[PDB]
């Protein structure tokens, strides 16, 4: 009920898998198109259960201070701020290592192009 | 549900009753305004038709209505409205109970029609009910039966006829003659839309099967008014209203069996009722003298008609029913006619009184119902009843005794005068016995005038009977009293009541229950039994010491049961501790009291214990309680302790109370770190401006609690203007002992050196000029287990004062002196190892050498050695003397606790006990080290000499100290401002100087290992570990994040290093020493710290613009982000620069004497956490 | 450590005991002067360990929405906001029941006049 054990690593793995799914489905070919592909990948990664959110912030791998002042919601609820922090951390981590999947997909599609036939 | 239904139905029912009464009064012509002035309508009648609102009352009702106005002349409108509402409610409840019981003459329900809701069963049985109640109007009613209508007061007429029929044997509620309420009958009350149908539907059938519903109506129905009046103190209006409660039956039976049943058994041993009792307690052993005296005074046998029982607070009447049952059992044992027994019992065997008419009426109704269910010749003859009491006395004369057909005149006048102001004084009014018997004869004369003579004689007899009856009842000199006094709180303290108590006995005038107990003793004959219950808070107070002495001098104990807490199922009752006791009027010096301790037991467990009769301590005398001062009667204490208590002398006038201040402590008491040391008396003699003071804090033994300073300039002339108390201005500046007056947890005494002052909170003890006893011996004794247990026992309230300490015993020895000296030395050594004491010398980790881990291990070993030594000394001092007599086990873990900061249990909470203390503690130590480092940079501490170096005011004389050579190994800053950034641009960066400090202290061979150890130690508890970073980055992050909080917590919201911050983005942060702040500080900060930073930001902003443009790609997200970072910082720093210039244009001068609390709010929005320190939001210009 | 089980009830009990000790020490004899006492009692009651804060926020008794917009700190850290929320909740709960202690202390100290002797 009020007890849960979810770590940041599970969230990161889920986000990584969803990013791979998005880049495969949408047929991303350029780096600038990755932004949105990352954004959606983060959207379906932040938990909505309050217990899970509180357990994630106590895990290892996520800091407790914002880096950009433009990503803080102007609200009175504390769930939104924590969700925004998780979203920013996931965005940074995913964008840190993202060209690998893009170039792998590009080389694979080049291999199986079969002379455009 | 069943009980909650009455509670939830009472408020709306009462409101509806009051609204109906006031509406009918207004329609009649009686109106009341907000002020309460009468608004009687004009009695102008055109003739044979009264011009009211919408009603045409008969002219014969006009005079009776005037009586209501007459009532308005003698009593308030609200009082009569409430009385009428209660009368109607009681009558409807009585008739509903009677019709549900099915004991009517015709056996037909009146208000409720079976199998037909919202109707009357008598509607179909009109002729039978008519001939059963009013035959003369039967045929006319039959005519109404022919109409099939007229649901008007004709039904109320039948109800009045039923009441008149019941008046033959029940005259105290139903009257055959026309009543005042007959004129005020509510309009359409018989209609199905009235409140009668709501009463029928709301009240179920099952709840009528209970027998305690009378008490439910007595208590729950008035609970709303009690809740309404609990807010404000009542003086004379709600005296009985707020003193209504239900009493459990089992304690009532226990008291009754030990009051009259015990007396009945002791009267003659041949009573076969030995097996008929279950709560009776048989005494085990007594001295032969008291046994012979009891045998001599006890008559061989007495008639069963001589039993006298008084109940000053009958309340619901359960005690009356229990007494009636016991008397019936006794008479059946003796052998008597089963029908005359209730008559004789009500004649000369059961009596009672009260203050509320409602309680008396309910008790009478319950008694009559029980008699009807028991006797069969009742309800056909009639019998007088004694329930009401303390009725108001009318002043009408020359008419009451005119019809009397006349010594007794003077007595009648006196008793008429006495009963005038009877409501306020309650049941405490007494009448001399000599005027009783003749008065009783007067009552018989009234019985001879009740039916003999014309109507005027009967009216005079009815007016004169109640006061004579009340006087006779209160002057019966009963032999057994069983009642529970009501509870009086803050509202019970009245000015007139206090005046009456002063006129009465002042020994126990504090509370009303004690006065009730005293009066019950007074109204009890010789060799009587008084069984009562009360609260526990009557045996452990200084006020009741005289009362306890009087009780043990004039009476004796028989059986006391400590009910204690956990009563009534633990519902409400913040103070539920209670006791019960039975007292014999005969004085027994060497009696053997019996005590049962049922404390901290639930009701079921308490009943089980009472039935099983365990935990009995019949091992004490009656005069033994006189040995301990104050007579704190206790049963767990052994006789050896009592005997040994008086074998040792106690402290005399060596205890002296502290001085007192009348207020404005904010301008007198300040903490020591926030003042100059030149004006301090303990350091730097020459000026006597500030002096140490003692106030007492948490638990601490033999030393500590030195953290407050008072102003005592010129022996005191500034505070002498107020002249609060200036108590004992002769024993100051002398060594001795101190202890905390406040409760806290236990009792402890600490050493007090010279040059100190003591306040009211901390009281001081001084040795005499040439006394044999020594201070160290006193300190050794006062911390012993024996004295702790004695102090806990004497005053469980934990309010140790001067009067309660001048009786503690003290022993004499020789080793106790050296043991106390060693304990004091160890405690002082433990206390003087932190920065918060003015005897701090050096840190405990830099005095060793080698490795940082080696130093930490040495520190831990030192602390463990101190702890073990103190534990061994405590064990030795406990085993050395221990009175060399009997002793008890450890009372509490608090009484066997060692108070040291080294003891981790005492430091990190005594409740939690985990292995995490092995980590957190470590981290804390490292934090302290870092703080000391800053103390070296700011100039407060130095690595060459010991103690404080510079703590003066105004940054004057620092140049001389710097030139002399105080700071040579570790140079100190000259400006006095330490920047705090995330870059090494400045040469005053705190992290760089911390690294330099570490390298200087521990060499330059394993600097990296030391830095790694420090960084790892900080991340354990203080902050959160990160992914990957060097030690220096971790140190910088800790300094920028979790250093201000720790410093502000250490000094308790009185910071020494003030923080200047820019705002949301940490563009500029600085630390300023409070004692090195002159009037030219802000200008330097603006000049040589802010402008170069702005220039650097501007020069770095444009450079990154071209970097992003060149080689733009996947790194463009990583890049240009800093470009967004520097945009906000520039504008924020510009705004901060504008504010700083505005404030620096004004030369602000500060004074340390004012204090941080006031001086911290003179800089506007330039500091950090202004509201958290000053208490009010900052003001922006 | 991370596996910390600290609830809002413990914090409330500690704050209540501290408030009682403060009112006994200071000897305040008026109703409207309790603001300073309650402020002091509430300040020195919130924890500092981040794991303890995260375990308290997930306990039972404390909501997740601010009631006053003026108590919101202006910073980029998330621990401060949670601490402010806990402080406000404690202040409201303690101010709910504060007259009882004052009147009890007054009526208890009334019985120690000793007729000015
Ligand atoms: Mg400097």
């Amino acid at each position: 009920m009020a007890m849960s054990n979810m770590t940041y690593n599970n969230v990161f793995d889920h986000a990584y898998e969803m990013l791979k799914e998005n880049i495969r489905y949408d047929d991303i070919r350029d780096t600038d198109d990755l932004h949105d592909a990352i954004h959606m990948a983060a959207d379906n990664a932040v938990p909505h259960y309050y217990a899970d959110i509180f357990s994630v912030m106590a895990s290892e791998g996520i800091d407790l201070e914002f880096e950009d002042s433009g990503l803080m919601p102007d609200t009175k609820d504390v769930i939104r701020i924590l969700q925004a922090r998780i979203y920013e951390q996931l965005t940074i981590d995913l964008w840190e290592d993202a060209e690998d999947l893009l170039n792998e997909y590009l080389e694979e599609v080049e291999e199986y192009e079969e002379d455009e036939e | 549900m069943n009980t909650n239904n009455i509670k939830k139905y009472a408020p709306q029912a009462r409101n509806d009753f009051r609204d109906a009464v006031i509406q009918k009064l207004t329609t009649l012509g009686i109106a009341a305004d907000k002020k309460g002035n009468l608004q009687i309508a004009e009695a102008e009648t055109i003739g044979e038709t009264v011009r009211y609102g919408q009603f045409d009352y008969p002219l014969s009702t006009l005079p009776r209505r005037e009586r209501l106005v007459k009532r308005a002349r003698e009593q308030g409108f609200e009082v009569l409205v409430e009385h009428c509402a209660y009368t109607w409610f009681n009558r409807l409840c009585a008739i509903r109970y009677m019709e549900l019981h099915g004991y009517l003459d015709h056996g037909f329900r009146m208000l409720s029609h079976p199998e037909t809701p919202t109707a009357f069963e008598v509607l179909d049985h009109v002729p039978e009910v008519a001939e059963a109640l009013l035959p003369e109007s039967k045929a006319q009613l039959v005519e109404m039966k022919l109409s099939g209508n007229q649901d008007e007061a004709l039904y109320r007429e039948l109800l009045l006829g039923q009441c008149h029929a019941l008046h033959h044997a029940m005259p105290f509620l139903f009257e055959a003659v026309d009543d005042e309420a007959e004129l005020l009958l509510p309009d359409n009350l018989t209609r199905t839309d009235s409140i009668l149908r709501g009463l029928v539907d709301d009240i179920p059938e099952e709840d009528w099967e209970q027998v305690e519903v009378i008490g439910w109506l007595y208590q729950f129905y008035i609970s709303e008014k009690k809740d309404a009046v609990i807010g404000k103190v009542v003086k004379s209006e709600d005296i009985p209203a707020a003193t209504q409660l239900f009493t459990p039956n089992w304690i009532v039976q226990y008291l009754v069996q030990n009051s009259v049943g015990r007396q009945w058994l002791q009267t003659y041993p041949d009573s076969p009722l030995k097996d008929k009792m279950e709560y009776y307690i048989e005494p085990a052993e007594q001295t032969p003298e008291v046994q012979a005296q009891l045998a001599a005074i006890t008559p061989a046998s007495i008639e069963p008609e001589s039993i006298k029982v008084l109940d000053p607070a009958c309340g619901s009447g359960h005690i009356l029913t229990e007494a009636y049952n016991v008397l019936k059992a006794i008479y059946e044992e003796r052998g008597y006619r089963t029908r005359d027994i209730p008559q004789l019992i009500l004649e000369n065997n059961i009596f009672g009184l009260d203050i509320d008419d409602r309680a008396a009426q309910l008790s009478g109704f319950a008694m009559l119902m029980l008699a009807r269910q028991d006797d069969r010749r009742i309800l056909g003859r009639g019998v007088r009843l004694n329930i009401v009491s303390l009725q108001e006395s009318k002043l009408d004369i020359a008419e009451v005794w005119t019809k009397l057909n006349f010594a007794e005149y003077k007595l009648l006048m006196r008793t008429l005068a006495l009963f005038t102001s009877a409501k306020t004084l309650g049941s405490l009014i007494q009448v001399p016995q000599e005027d009783e018997a003749a008065l009783k004869a007067f009552l018989e004369r009234l019985y001879r005038l009740a039916v003999e003579g014309d109507i005027q004689q009967k009216e005079a007899a009815a007016e004169l009977i109640p006061y004579i009856q009340q006087a006779w009842i209160l002057a019966q000199r009963y032999d057994a009293v069983v009642a529970n006094p009501p509870y009086m709180g803050g509202k019970g303290m009245n000015g007139d009541l206090k005046e009456f108590a002063k006129k009465q006995f002042p020994d126990s005038k504090s509370d009303l229950f004690a006065m009730f107990m005293q009066h019950a003793f007074s109204l009890l004959k010789e060799n009587g039994f008084n069984a009562q219950v009360n609260m526990q808070s009557w045996m452990f107070l200084s006020s009741y010491e005289a009362l306890r002495g009087w009780l043990l001098d004039n009476k004796t104990f028989i059986t006391m049961a400590h009910l204690g807490a956990r009563a009534f199922g633990q519902i409400s009752g913040e103070v539920v501790q209670t006791t019960a006791w039975v007292i014999k009027n005969n004085h027994s010096g060497f009696y053997k009291p019996v005590f049962f301790r049922l404390v901290d037991d639930n009701e079921e467990h308490k009943k089980n214990n009472l039935l099983n009769r365990m935990n009995c301590f019949k091992n004490t005398l009656q005069n033994d309680f006189k040995k301990i001062p104050g007579s704190p009667i206790a049963y767990w204490a052994t006789l050896a302790f009592i005997n040994s208590f008086l074998k040792l002398p106690a402290l005399g006038t060596r205890a002296v109370k502290g001085l007192d201040t009348n207020g404005s402590i904010d301008v007198f008491l300040r903490r020591w770190p926030e003042v100059s040391i030149n004006s301090f008396d303990a350091l730097g003699k020459g000026n006597s401006k500030w002096f140490p003071i003692a106030k007492g804090g948490e638990l601490r033994k033999w030393f500590g609690n030195h953290e407050y300073i008072i102003n005592y300039e010129n022996d005191g002339i500034e505070l002498r203007k107020n002249k609060a108390n200036l108590r004992n201005k002769d024993m100051y500046f002398q060594e001795g002992g101190t202890w905390t007056v406040v409760s806290t947890t236990g009792f402890s005494m600490r050493y007090m050196p010279k040059g100190f002052l003591f306040d009211q909170g901390g009281s001081a003890v001084f040795c005499e000029n040439n006394d044999e006893l020594s201070i160290y011996n006193i300190l050794a004794c006062m911390n012993s287990k024996y004295i702790n247990y004695s102090a806990s026992l004497i005053c469980p309230t934990l309010n140790f004062t001067t009067g309660d300490v001048r009786k503690f015993p003290v022993i004499k020895n020789n080793h106790l002196e050296d043991l106390a000296k060693k304990a004091i030395e160890i405690s002082k050594a433990d206390w003087n190892q932190f920065e918060t004491s003015w005897e701090f010398s050096k840190n405990k980790l830099i005095e060793h050498k080698g490795n940082v881990a080696y130093s930490y291990a040495s520190y831990c070993n030192f602390q463990d050695k101190l702890y073990e030594q103190l534990v061994n000394i405590e064990k030795n001092i406990n085993n050395i003397i221990e009175e060399i007599l009997g002793f008890k086990i450890e009372t509490t873990e608090n009484s066997e606790l060692i108070t040291l900061n080294s003891n981790k249990i005492y430091r990190y909470g005594q409740s939690e006990t985990n292995d995490t203390f092995l980590n957190r503690h470590r981290s804390d130590t490292i934090s302290e080290l870092i703080s000391y480092s800053v103390g070296c940079q700011m100039g407060r501490y130095s690595l060459d000499r010991e103690g404080l170096v510079y703590a003066h005011e105004g940054n004057k004389g620092f140049a001389e100290l710097a030139a002399e050579g105080a700071y040579k190994t570790f140079p100190a800053d000259n400006d006095g401002i330490l920047p705090l950034m995330d870059d090494e641009w400045f040469e005053d960066d705190v992290t760089s100087r911390v690294k330099e400090f570490v390298r200087t202290v521990w060499g330059e061979e394993h600097l990296q290992e030391n830095l790694e150890f420090i960084a790892e130690s900080l991340c354990l508890y203080a902050i959160k570990p990160k992914k990957g970073e060097s030690a220096l980055e971790t140190i910088r992050r800790y300094l920028s994040t979790q250093f201000w909080k720790d410093h502000m917590k250490m000094y308790k919201k009185r910071p020494i290093y003030w923080l200047f911050s820019s705002g949301k983005e940490k563009a500029f942060e600085c630390l300023v020493y409070l004692h090195r702040y002159n009037d030219a500080t802000l200008s330097r900060m603006r000049t040589e710290y802010v402008v170069p930073l702005l220039a650097r930001y501007q020069a770095n902003i444009d450079r990154l613009n071209d970097q992003l443009d060149e080689a733009s790609g996947g790194e463009a997200t990583r890049l240009k982000r800093e470009r967004d970072s520097l945009i906000k910082k520039f504008s924020e720093l510009r705004s901060y620069d504008d504010r700083l210039r505005h404030y620096a244009d004004m030369r602000i001068s500060i004074d340390l004497d004012d204090g941080v609390k006031v001086n911290y709010g003179k800089f506007g929005d330039l500091l950090a956490d202004v509201k958290a320190i000053t208490g009010n939001a900052p003001e922006a210009i």
